[PDB]
């Protein structure tokens, strides 16, 4: 699984994915090591796109 | 004064002025510029006196992270309350004079209390076109200016503004710093995540002093640790949080400055931005075995 960083205007989103990326929508996103926040927060798998993804966000701190 | 509690801008001011008048020949106010909407950017001097380097700290460059100007502003009540009794911070300031800016962005706080409590910019007016206002602060140093983590859109809360030191908080500090010349530490506090952090912001790689500065900050987080128990990560900025270019302490860093930190303070997301006025008073104490510990590494460590 690839993991990703995407920028938006009022917060920051990773994404843990398997067989997908994020989508243009979900801002500038280019892959990226985890931080500590982001294992945290992204436990659950959903459907993303072509494949499954675990995601979570905070604000710009 | 109670330090426990969020104050207005106004009362912060008084504050200051009061430090100074019961403790004239420690603490001394140095104007080192104005905001946007004209307010005075006040530092508070701790000077023992004689030419000497200086360790620079400040708080509130975002509005809403209001942990941070309270613990600024408790700090500089326990520097004078210590002073003389304490050995470690008497020994910090025969070597190093410390200069503390409560307030890095005075327009936003005001704003932040007034309008909208989630406001984090300056409020500086767009060149634009345009309807949105506010520069980042925090992205609008000349390090890595304009790169990742950092937006062009004037809408966003990253945006970097127009050019590297557009705002004049920011053109402020760094014609100090710069004026100065004996900056030796450079201290920077964000709200929150619980992080202690060191350069680079703008690039994921390994800066020179790699080894010495995640050996100071890990025992920082150990100090701090021991009061009540708050456990912080350690980490360069760009792989403990996100990239984030036009940084104040990757622009310190690269200036020479090699003691450049910055703290996320407290909470981990459970109150966010909103912390409860009853947390003040044990995340400034706690901070503060952190902030010593690094003062007396740069008081051990002359360069
Ligand atoms: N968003 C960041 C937090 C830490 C940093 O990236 O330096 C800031 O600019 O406030
Ligand atoms: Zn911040």
């Amino acid at each position: 699984d690839e993991s990703f960083l995407c920028y938006q205007p009022d917060q920051v989103c990773c994404f843990i994915c398997r067989g997908a990326a994020p989508l243009p929508s979900e801002g500038e996103c280019n892959p990226h090591p985890t931080a500590p926040w982001c294992r945290e927060g992204a436990v659950e798998w959903v459907p993303y796109s072509t494949g499954q993804c675990r995601t979570t966000c905070i604000p710009y701190v | 004064f109670n330090f426990g509690a969020y104050h207005t801008l106004e009362e912060i001011s008084q504050e200051m002025d009061n430090l100074v008048a019961e403790h004239p020949g420690l603490v001394s106010k140095v104007n080192i510029g104005s905001s946007f909407e004209n307010r005075p950017m006040n530092v508070l001097k701790f000077s023992t006196g004689g030419d000497k380097p200086a360790i620079w700290l400040d708080a509130g460059i975002h509005a809403r992270e209001w942990v941070t100007q309270a613990t600024a502003l408790w700090t500089a009540n326990k520097i004078v309350s210590d002073y003389g009794k304490d050995p470690s911070i008497t020994s910090i300031l025969d070597a190093l004079d410390i200069f503390l800016l409560p307030v890095t962005n005075p327009d936003g706080y005001v704003f932040s209390q007034t309008k909208n409590r989630m406001w984090r910019k300056t409020r500086s007016k767009v060149s634009a076109g345009s309807l949105c206002v506010g520069v980042d602060p925090n992205r609008n140093w000349d390090a890595g200016f304009g790169g990742p983590g950092a937006s062009s859109n004037p809408c966003s809360d990253s945006y970097h503004g127009p050019s590297a030191n557009s705002e004049v908080e920011v053109k402020s500090i760094v014609d100090f710093i710069k004026s100065h010349g004996k900056v030796k530490a450079f201290i920077i506090l964000h709200s929150y995540s619980q992080l202690l952090m060191f350069p680079y912001g703008y690039k994921c790689t390994k800066l020179d002093d790699f080894d010495e500065l995640s050996e100071v900050a890990q025992k920082a987080a150990q100090s701090l640790s021991r009061l009540h128990g708050t456990k912080y990560k350690v980490g360069p900025i760009c792989s403990v949080i996100y990239q984030a270019s036009g940084g104040s302490i990757d622009w310190s860093y690269d200036y020479g400055i090699k003691y450049s930190f910055a703290f996320e303070l407290r909470d981990t997301g459970r109150y966010g931005f909103l912390l409860p006025a009853r947390q003040i008073l044990p995340t400034a104490e706690e901070t503060w075995l952190g902030l010593k510990a690094i003062m007396e590494h740069v008081r051990d460590h002359p360069y």
